[PDB]
């Protein structure tokens, strides 16, 4: 039993016998690759042998078994370098992803094109296919540029090893050329267009992932096949019902969409729409406000864990932070959260703008062992809560509140006491939710 | 032929490593 990661430089987390969550794995993994509060739960751990993820409430035993912590929800155009798509952001009282989610989704995006997850686009005449190669060769370059600036100092190993094993099949004059004009390449770039254009890691990093969006099927996708659907609503009721022959793919801007296994792919619905999901055995059935539904058969109970864990997030990402759609993959923290009124790493100014209009409590927006008491350190160690500089902590934080509510809080010169606190309201605004 | 393939074509920098500036200029005497 491990957990992968994507970044070199950090080795696996191994881990004993006992009982775990994949929301606290997820944690520790964020820790461990210095991701921030804030964008913890656009990760998760994907199984690349069963090709299934986790749910945030999936408990995991002590074996062998390989997980991989990968950036799961995703935006395209998060970056914004593409003119002609849409602009996503994060609301202010500010851009999608921090340094650490963009260097790791980097990495995890290398391993996407290398390992052919993020599988090349096909192509429209051998001309384009010559161009897709040849932009392939350039994504190489662009990956040893960064190594190189990064650590202030043969493309095979940097493009997809379909492309490798068809450069593979020609004749060697050709396969010395594709070396020649690679190395040209990448000397043309270190040399001229890193000065010229003023080239920076990040814009590098930026240029790679918004190059895979175009160069590769699908990505930051998922698309899950089935034999039964049913879409209904008060006007229609289409029944699919034929190997597989439909598809359902979930994006992060688009949301739910439905099509004919090869047709362009129909609405069903964006996440904010959806009321919740029911999940019975293999079957999945999400319901919207106007009572439209969507039910389909997918191949097991983990697959479809897997789905509605991710329409889940997505809704939780772009439509309400506090909540959830099935209690079948209900993250532990999530629940946890509502029951105690507390909020997730919102700004502060967020908190002192909801104390205004009516104290609070949130995670906070730097580290994932303390909660903020809007400013007052609370801190979180091994499932006990207690107050920063203290030395009495408590089995949980209603106990620890409960304890603090009886208290003469003093700061310098001030003496107060806790009063009521301003719990999260439904689908509220704040910088945890990305417009789109 | 040995060159009678597309990666005998002239070379191309690939659009991913083309990075757009303004570049605005001034002619100044």
């Amino acid at each position: 039993v491990e957990v992968i990661f994507y970044l070199s430089d950090r080795e696996p987390l191994r881990l004993g016998s006992g009982e775990y969550t994949a929301e606290e794995l997820c944690i520790r993994a964020a820790q461990a690759c210095r991701i921030s509060p804030l964008c913890h739960n656009l990760f998760a751990l994907y199984d690349e042998n069963t090709k299934l993820w986790y749910a945030p409430n999936r408990t995991i035993t002590v074996m062998s078994l390989r997980l991989h912590y990968r950036m799961r929800f995703y935006f395209t155009n998060w970056h914004g370098t593409n003119d002609n798509e849409q602009s996503v952001w994060r609301h202010s009282p500010t851009p999608l992803l921090d340094a650490s989610s963009l260097e790791y989704l980097f990495a995890q995006g290398q391993y996407d094109l290398v390992k052919c997850l993020a599988p090349i686009r096909d192509p429209k005449t051998e001309q384009d296919g010559h161009d897709i190669e040849n932009e392939c060769l350039g994504m190489a370059v662009l990956a040893i540029s960064h190594y190189a600036m990064m650590k202030k100092m043969s493309y095979k190993r940097y493009i997809p090893e379909t492309l490798n094993k068809s450069i593979r099949q020609r004749n060697l004059l050709t396969r010395m050329r594709i070396n020649n004009v690679f190395k040209d390449f990448l000397k043309e770039f270190n040399n001229k267009t890193i000065c010229d254009s003023s080239v920076s890691t990040h814009d590098l990093k930026v240029k790679y992932l918004a190059t895979l969006e175009t160069l590769t099927k699908h990505y930051g996708a998922e698309i899950f096949e089935t034999s039964m659907l049913l879409i209904s609503s008060e006007n229609e009721m289409n029944w699919f019902h034929s190997v597989l022959y439909y598809e359902v793919m979930v994006t992060g801007n688009l949301g739910i969409q439905w099509r004919h296994k090869p047709e362009e792919w129909n609405n069903f619905s964006f996440f904010p729409e959806i009321t919740h999901i029911v999940i019975k055995e293999s079957v999945v059935s999400i319901n919207k406000q106007d009572n439209k539904k969507m039910e389909l058969k997918l191949s097991s109970h983990e697959e479809a864990l897997s789905f509605v864990s991710l329409v889940d997030g997505y809704f939780r990402l772009t439509a309400d932070a506090h909540h959830y759609l099935c209690t079948d993959v209900a993250p532990p923290l999530i629940v946890h959260n509502i029951q105690n009124g507390c909020h997730g790493p919102i700004c502060t100014e967020y908190a002192i703008n909801k104390l205004r209009q009516e104290y609070v409590l949130r995670w906070s927006c730097t580290d994932f062992d303390n909660i903020l008491m809007t400013n007052f350190q609370i801190e979180v160690q091994k499932g006990r809560y207690s107050l920063h500089g203290s030395d009495r902590s408590f089995p949980s934080l209603g106990d620890l509140m409960s304890h603090l509510k009886k208290q003469i809080l003093r700061t310098d010169n001030i003496s107060f006491m806790l009063k009521r606190c301003c719990q999260p309201k439904p689908r509220e605004i704040s910088n945890l939710l990305v417009a789109t | 032929t040995l060159m009678g393939n597309p990666w005998f074509q002239r070379k191309k920098l690939p659009s991913v490593l083309l990075f757009k500036k303004p570049s605005p200029f001034i002619f100044i005497s």
